[PDB]
């Protein structure tokens, strides 16, 4: 119940033969997994972190210019040459300057003039890559136990370290069996297209090709104290004002320009371990060995009293918190739901089956009431605690919200949203294959399109669809216009 | 008036070897409002003026070699050097910037063994 | 580098907020608006060009809007 | 690229006051808090006094509190330190430290001056 | 931010060579060239759109050119 | 700026997005439109930086 | 029994300190140091000088 209150949770409920259900973790939301006889637990991918990062390429952000040396030839003969030109550390440029008797040359006319300065770089920008060998995912799993201090408690949990070498690490929950994780960590944010821009103690996960296409001069990338820099011509600005001579000026410090050139990148915390916090992971949940505590306990026949007022969460759960008043401590809590004094039992306990483990140890229950009046009976007898509640909503509204949530998931996850909570099945396989093919084609088409250009192109294409009448309307409009507007209204995550 | 106590007082290490310097505080230097930890590490090279290596607990300063990295959360901070060169001779004075009467440590000394 | 190659639409997409998302969502739109308010005559020139090239009420509008988007940002 | 050069350091007998001056260059001075730091020979670095961006606000180390005075001539781009009632203990190499260029602390050191030597002895 | 609004074509023009007149001339063109080399699918999309929105050859050419010039310039 | 000069158009100067101030050479000037430098980054609707 | 204050509107008011800083016709916009203060209600207008 470290999952309550996040506002991003989403409940997986299915189960199959061998009781395996694959769910997807996104660093933002915490999954909840309910089952018929398995204790409902919750999962959250805490932090993805890498280690032993190599440096692929180094970029200069600002420079200093010293030792400006110049040389000119007599006009109409030869071309100005300078021994310092061949040096890798020196930036040079050739220009033509008028010369005459005033300048000492014999014959009037334009003559070449080369100026060579010393480009000693400063404030490098390292660009680091990570191999899949060292990437590590940490996963936290908690079963709904009804402990006193376990409402959205970020700390207490069970951690399982997942690495590509050994990706089938199974958690060992106390008194609940062993939840088995068999996940593929190769999929996810493809780290073969990630270069970390460690630039003055701020990292970023940019695309590889975009990093290679940064105009700033690039170094060899090896570990040296005086690396040679290629493409130095664009961070020093030679200025030939009029035609008498030319000066040499260093451009400046490119940090502010870099920060606005990274306006779409995702930030990652870089201090010590480069613990990335954005990303997603697909994992299978093998719940065969997993059991629930105290299925055989007797029922409670005593008084129950609320110790904290019931307050509905964002998704409809109400978080009942009660304390036992009887003398039989190792006992099971009863439950009942009536809509309009009718035992329709149209409710559900997101907790598996809450049980009191001590006489006066408070226990908290997460129940899902129906959409109307819902009288909830906890104890038995005339002393049964009665929690009146009223969930304000409609069933169709919940379906619309679920559809919107699924659409957002399909927009963020490429096609793994088709596997999120996909309990086996053959229909989901065909859906995933179709979506994979069409999404690959669609992203190959709309590679690197603006937040507003997507909306504009979508409007234009849906208008084209509404115009054409050769049954191109039906596919053009539906397949491109609506999809592209929906995407372009979401892309800026 | 937080007093800074450093664990090592002399560190003689051969070149191409790691090194760990410890600067232990008398109080947690973690500013509550932002959650940052203001511990600085300077190096005064012999016959020179002090520089600034790591301007936080672990975020190194500009112009500093690749090997200088720090750590520590509340009171036990470290300065890790990966591969010692011949230029690392100096005095690694740590400092706390949490409180106005900021006080340096006694400062360790590094020499080539 | 120069603030002309931002990481806007390419590459990864995650659930976390990308660096400087809300500040830069409307940056280019504000740039186009301020350029248009500073140089109004090009609106007249674009209207002329659109009304004298390939006119049909959808083309006459799309060419005008596309040119009015091209020229300021291209600058 | 910034350059902080010391001035005013010389010999002085105990009890005779002295005024130190820190000349600054390479940055806009009026926006930077400045510090005075000293290192007695064979002794650890010891911060002396700080003046913030606004001229009025100043602070001094308790070991030297009430004996010194720190002033800012930002129009000339220089810092002033006034040393009064000097003690033979108050002999050290004195430094001039700028405010941090990047960070969160209102007062920190990033660039240290070349250093001046003041000797208080008889 | 600031780089998006270069002081180009404001109106004051003189004999003396301006700031960065050699480097900052083809900067915008090289941006579009690199973007086109990096993202090839939008070329196919623009060809399709120009073919299906332009009834004349000149209209198709203008639409294709403007689409190629508008999207990298936008981002 | 930084020992350099340029002859820019007045309106273009007034248009560029940087935090300006009265320029009265007084101490502690107050800058308008400070939001052009600071960038707040709410990560997971948990805290702000 | 118990009530929480969600948001306070207010009806009356008082204007305490009034300060004006004009600007020359083409030198640009007018700026006052207390404009950025949250409890100073400022407004820009045009006059002839
Ligand atoms: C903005 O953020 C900065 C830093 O993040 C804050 O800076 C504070 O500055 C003040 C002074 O301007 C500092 O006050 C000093 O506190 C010392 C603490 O000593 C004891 O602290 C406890 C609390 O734990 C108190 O209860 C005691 O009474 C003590 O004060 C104090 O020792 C010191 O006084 C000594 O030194 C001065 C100067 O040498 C002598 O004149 C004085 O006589 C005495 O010997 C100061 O009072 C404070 O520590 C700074 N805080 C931090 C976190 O650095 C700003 O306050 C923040 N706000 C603003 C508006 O800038
Ligand atoms: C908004 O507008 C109001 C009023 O319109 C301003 O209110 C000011 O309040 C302060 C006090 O908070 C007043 O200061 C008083 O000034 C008295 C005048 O004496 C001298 O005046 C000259 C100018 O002629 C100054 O240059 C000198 O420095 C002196 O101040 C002064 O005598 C008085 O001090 C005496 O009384 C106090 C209280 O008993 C004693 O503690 C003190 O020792 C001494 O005996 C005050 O200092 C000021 O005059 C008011 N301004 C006016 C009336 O125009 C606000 O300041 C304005 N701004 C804001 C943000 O509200
Ligand atoms: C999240 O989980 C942690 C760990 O379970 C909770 O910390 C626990 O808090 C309780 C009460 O605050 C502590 O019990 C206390 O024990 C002492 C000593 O017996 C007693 O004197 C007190 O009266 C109280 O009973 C418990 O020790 C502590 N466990 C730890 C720190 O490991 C925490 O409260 C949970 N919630 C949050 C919001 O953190
Ligand atoms: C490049 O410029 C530097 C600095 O201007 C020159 O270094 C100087 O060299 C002379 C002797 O040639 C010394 O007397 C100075 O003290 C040096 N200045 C310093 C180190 O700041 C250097 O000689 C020039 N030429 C080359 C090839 O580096």
């Amino acid at each position: 119940m470290r999952c309550v209150g996040v506002g991003n949770r989403d409940f997986v409920e299915g189960l199959s033969g061998a009781t395996w259900v694959d769910v997807v973790l996104e660093h933002g939301g915490c999954v909840t997994t309910m089952a018929k006889n398995k204790p409902t637990l919750d999962i959250e991918l805490q932090k993805t972190e890498a280690t032993q990062l190599a440096t692929l390429r180094k970029l200069c952000i600002e420079g200093k210019i010293t030792n400006i040396t110049t040389d000119s030839r007599c006009p109409t003969q030869g071309e100005a040459v300078l021994p310092e030109e061949q040096d890798q550390n020196y930036v040079c440029k050739h220009t033509y300057v008028d010369r005459g008797w005033g300048n000492g040359c014999g014959l009037f006319g334009k003559g070449s003039l080369v100026t060579c300065a010393k480009f000693q770089c400063l404030e490098p920008i390292e660009g680091k890559v990570v191999q899949y060998e060292n990437l590590k995912y940490t996963v936290i799993i908690t079963v709904h136990t009804g402990d006193q201090h376990q409402v959205g408690n970020e700390t207490q949990g069970v951690t399982a370290e997942i690495t590509p070498q050994a990706s089938t690490t199974e958690a060992i929950l106390p008194e609940y069996g062993t939840l088995g994780l068999e996940c593929s960590p190769r999929t996810g944010l493809d780290f073969n297209e990630m270069i970390l821009l460690t630039m003055k103690n701020k990292a970023w996960m940019v695309h590889r090709q975009w990093f290679f296409d940064l105009p700033l001069p690039w170094a060899s990338g090896a570990t040296t104290e005086t690396p040679t820099w290629n493409r130095k011509e664009l961070l020093v600005t030679f200025k030939n004002a009029h035609a008498k001579k030319q000066e040499v000026v260093v451009l400046g410090s490119q940090e502010g320009a870099m920060h606005t050139a990274l306006t779409g990148a995702t930030e990652i915390q870089n201090s010590g371990g480069t613990s990335i916090f954005a990303g997603h992971l697909k994992c299978r949940l093998k719940m065969d060995k997993l059991e629930l505590k105290g299925m055989s306990y007797a029922m409670c026949t005593n008084t129950f009293v609320l110790k904290k007022e019931v307050s509905e969460t964002q998704h409809g759960t109400i978080l009942i918190k009660v304390e036992y008043k009887g003398e039989d401590a190792p006992c099971k809590i009863p439950f009942s739901t009536e809509d309009g004094q009718g035992k329709a039992h149209n409710g559900r306990l997101i907790t598996a089956n809450p049980v009191v483990t001590k006489k006066e140890e408070p226990v908290n229950i997460e129940a899902e009431p129906p959409f109307g009046e819902s009288n909830i009976v906890i104890g038995i007898g005339d002393n049964a605690l009665k929690i009146n509640w009223y969930k304000k909503g409609s069933s169709i509204g919940k379906m619309f919200e679920a559809t919107a949530r699924g659409a957002r998931r399909m927009a963020i996850l490429g096609d793994t949203a088709w596997d999120f909570g996909s309990v086996g099945g053959v229909l989901n396989s065909l859906g995933k294959m179709v979506h994979q093919i069409f999404g690959s084609a669609y992203t190959a088409l709309f590679s690197g399109v603006s937040w507003v250009m997507k909306i504009g192109i979508g409007v234009l294409l849906t208008w084209i669809g509404l115009n054409s009448k050769n049954t191109s309307m039906s596919f053009s409009c539906i397949a491109i216009g609506i999809i592209t507007l929906y995407l372009g209204a979401v892309v800026q995550a | 008036h937080i007093v800074m106590t450093q664990s090592p007082l002399s560190l003689s290490v051969t070149p191409g070897q790691p090194a760990s310097i410890s600067c232990k505080s008398s109080q947690i230097s973690s500013w509550g409002s932002d959650g940052k930890t203001y511990l600085y590490w300077y190096l005064q090279k012999p016959g020179q003026s002090p520089q600034l290596l790591i301007y936080e607990v672990s975020s190194r300063f500009s112009g500093v070699s690749d090997r200088f990295s720090g750590s520590g959360s509340g009171t036990d901070f470290t300065l890790k050097i990966s591969r010692v060169q011949a230029e690392d001779v100096g005095l690694y004075y740590c400092m706390q910037g949490l409180h106005l009467p900021l006080t340096f440590g006694q400062g360790t000394r590094l020499e080539i063994k | 580098s120069v603030a002309l190659a931002p990481h806007v639409g390419m590459g990864l997409d995650t659930r976390t907020q990308t660096w400087m998302s809300a500040e830069g969502a409307w940056r280019q739109v504000e740039k186009v608006e301020t350029w248009a308010l500073r140089h109004p005559g090009f609106t007249i020139l674009a209207l002329f060009l659109a009304h004298y090239i390939g006119t049909s009420l959808t083309q006459k509008v799309v060419i005008f809007i596309l040119l009015m988007l091209v020229t300021p940002s291209m600058t | 690229q910034v350059e902080l050069v010391e001035s005013g350091g010389d010999v002085v007998q105990p009890g005779k006051s002295l005024r130190l001056s820190c000349a600054a260059s390479g940055f806009t001075f009026t926006n930077y808090a400045m510090h005075w730091l000293r290192q007695a020979p064979g002794k650890g670095l010891e911060w002396v006094a700080v003046i913030s961006s606004d001229v009025n606000d100043k602070y001094y180390a308790d070991s030297v509190k009430g004996r010194f005075t720190i002033s800012r001539d930002n129009s000339k781009n220089t810092l002033y330190l006034q040393m009064n009632s000097l003690t033979p203990e108050d002999t050290a190499v004195y430094y001039c430290a700028r405010e941090q260029a990047v960070g969160t602390n209102p007062w920190a050191f990033d660039y240290w001056g070349q250093g001046t030597l003041v000797t208080v002895s008889s």
